[PDB]
């Protein structure tokens, strides 16, 4: 059942099913790296707004 | 709310953390310069801690994969006395073909029933990612013509300001 | 108030700009320390060095299991592989060649479905495409990720040209209000 | 996507079925291994008996 | 990494909780990009007005 | 417009040419799943009779 939990975590992190389960942490942090690659642009669309 | 004194104290503590052996040039003492680098340091500590976690996770998982590979090899010899060296040239070639195919697919299950949705999704997302990007380049021409017409209008209206002053 | 960094904010404190320029060799586009990126790459090198042997060992036992369950299916047929329960060295000698056979089965069966051009291909070109399928899928993954990595800079490009259009429109509004009010409405 | 869900309903459970089959047949063959081992114990005691 | 600096380690960590945290990150990314799009649309509307 | 129509048409042509393939894949997956379910019964009978 922990395998089903990990595949569900891959589903909710954008990873395709059955992929490398060990790349969940590098991808999600990259998503966080994507996250910080978004909100600053939000400020670039807000303060100049 | 961290005051400007605590702000500059954390900046001074962060300067020797970042530069280290590098020299530290002097900044103009104003709230703007102190304010901007604070968020950069605050998120840099966060991302460096996260990457510490990722690096330690990679080393941990590499050790785990070594342990599991050794356990499965010992299980192979104790079950059917199977080793990678027993297969012939074509068997080892097929094994390595599946190995680097799974490397290209970055998957864990080597079942065909696990191959087919991954193969279908890899075929589909390759064209999905280049899809919907045409909307940007077809909306680009409207902004381009608007900006160009308004720019030549801007220079025309500057000349109109000059000619209206003459009139 | 320009809370974000602007050209006016850049020219207000050139020392601050030179300080932030030194962070470029430390903080990249993603924000990571470059030496921390190198440590990540080295940890990934350990990962791939161990996972090569891990994937070499995994598929062997998987294909042994697939061959054993295919022989289970063949027990239900006329020709029974009951001697697998009886002999060990004979089942080993059959087992090596038939692990090779099941690897051939999986490879050609999957290539029959991967490409319609490869559905009716001969066995030699099928084997060659099996060898080259790793590079084909690496190229597919790279071309898939290229557009997603690309789109950010055109998004920033359209955003900054959109703001430049606002600046040009503001300048035009100022010039036109000068032309109407100062030059035509009041003086004229 | 609907018939992909139909196929994934078996894709999720096929590994569980294979694991159940392998574990149950191993715990079934250890019954025969036990039977042989304490048959050996039986005949180790029976001739002195 | 997923929860980050907002909160520390919980007393009882479950995989459903981390599933919810991953959903929180994905929803945050989605809402931020939707705000990006609607802010671009609003500024383009004022561009058309100008 | 005709180019758009024919690109969508060849897209759906490849979609059908993978639709029948997907019918084949559901078939082989269902057969392999029923194979494993039939492999369960030897385990059960060896657990019972032995």
């Amino acid at each position: 059942p922990r395998g089903s939990s990990f595949i569900a975590l891959s589903h909710k992190l954008g990873l395709p099913p059955g992929k490398a389960s060990e790349l969940l942490l590098p991808a999600a942090a990259s998503l966080r790296q994507d996250l910080l690659l978004l909100q600053d642009q939000r400020s670039l669309w807000c303060w100049d707004l | 709310m961290e005051p400007q004194e605590e702000r500059e104290t954390q900046v001074a503590a962060w300067l020797k953390k970042i530069f280290g052996d590098h020299p530290i040039p002097q900044y103009e003492v104003n709230p703007r310069t102190t304010e901007i680098l604070h968020h950069l340091s605050e998120r840099n500590r966060v991302r460096d801690r996260d990457v510490y976690l990722v690096i330690e996770d990679l080393k941990q998982k590499a050790s785990e994969y070594e342990s599991e590979a050794k356990y499965l090899q010992d299980l192979l010899m104790e079950s059917v006395n199977f080793s990678p060296a027993n297969l012939s040239s074509t068997g080892s070639r097929y094994l390595n073909a599946l190995v680097d195919s799974a490397v290209a697919l970055e998957t864990k299950d080597t079942s065909l029933a696990s191959f087919i949705p991954a193969v279908n999704d890899l075929t589909s997302d390759l064209f999905r990612t280049k899809s919907k990007s045409e909307e940007i380049k077809i909306e680009l021409e409207k902004l381009e013509k608007n900006l160009t017409a308004t720019l030549v209008l801007e220079k025309c209206l500057q000349e109109d300001v000059k000619k209206a002053e003459l009139h | 108030p320009p809370c974000n960094l602007s050209k006016e904010d850049l020219l207000q404190n050139p020392y601050f700009s030179k300080l932030l320029l030194n962070l470029s060799q430390h903080v990249d586009e993603s924000g990571l320390s470059l030496t921390l990126a190198k440590e990540q790459a080295q940890a990934w090198k350990e990962v791939r060095l161990h996972k090569t042997t891990w994937l070499r060992s995994e598929i062997l036992h998987r294909v042994i299991q697939e061959l054993l369950v295919d022989y289970y299916v063949k027990i239900q047929d006329t020709n029974v592989t009951s001697e697998d329960k009886k002999d060990f060295v004979w089942m080993r000698a059959r087992l090596q060649q038939e692990v090779e056979e099941q690897l051939k089965k999986k490879c050609f069966t999957l290539l029959c479905y991967y490409d319609p051009n490869s559905d009716a291909d001969s066995e030699t070109v099928k084997a060659a495409k099996v060898w080259k399928l790793a590079e084909v899928l690496v190229g597919e993954q790279q071309q898939c990720q290229d557009a997603k990595s690309q789109q950010k800079e055109q998004m920033l490009l359209l955003e900054k040209k959109s703001a430049a259009y606002s600046q040009v429109l503001l300048r035009c509004l100022t010039l036109l209000q000068r032309l109407l009010q100062e030059h035509r409405l009041k003086t004229q | 996507e609907l018939m992909e869900r139909d196929t994934e309903a078996q894709d999720t459970a096929m590994e569980q079925a294979r694991q159940h089959t392998q574990d149950t047949q191993r715990r079934a063959l250890l019954l025969r291994a036990q039977a042989g081992a304490m048959r050996r114990q039986q005949h180790t005691l029976r001739d002195p008996m | 990494v997923l929860e980050g600096e907002n909160k520390k380690k919980e007393l009882f960590l479950t995989h459903g909780n981390l599933e919810e945290v991953a959903e929180k990150l994905k929803q945050n990314i989605s809402l931020v990009q939707d705000q990006l799009a609607v802010s671009a649309q609003e500024h383009s509307f004022f561009l058309s007005k100008r | 417009l005709e180019d758009e129509v024919q690109t969508l048409l060849k897209l759906k042509n490849l979609k059908i040419q993978r639709r029948n393939k997907c019918q084949l894949m559901a078939s082989v997956t269902s057969h392999k799943s029923l194979r494993l379910n039939a492999k369960e019964e030897e385990a059960t009978k060896k657990l019972k009779q032995s």
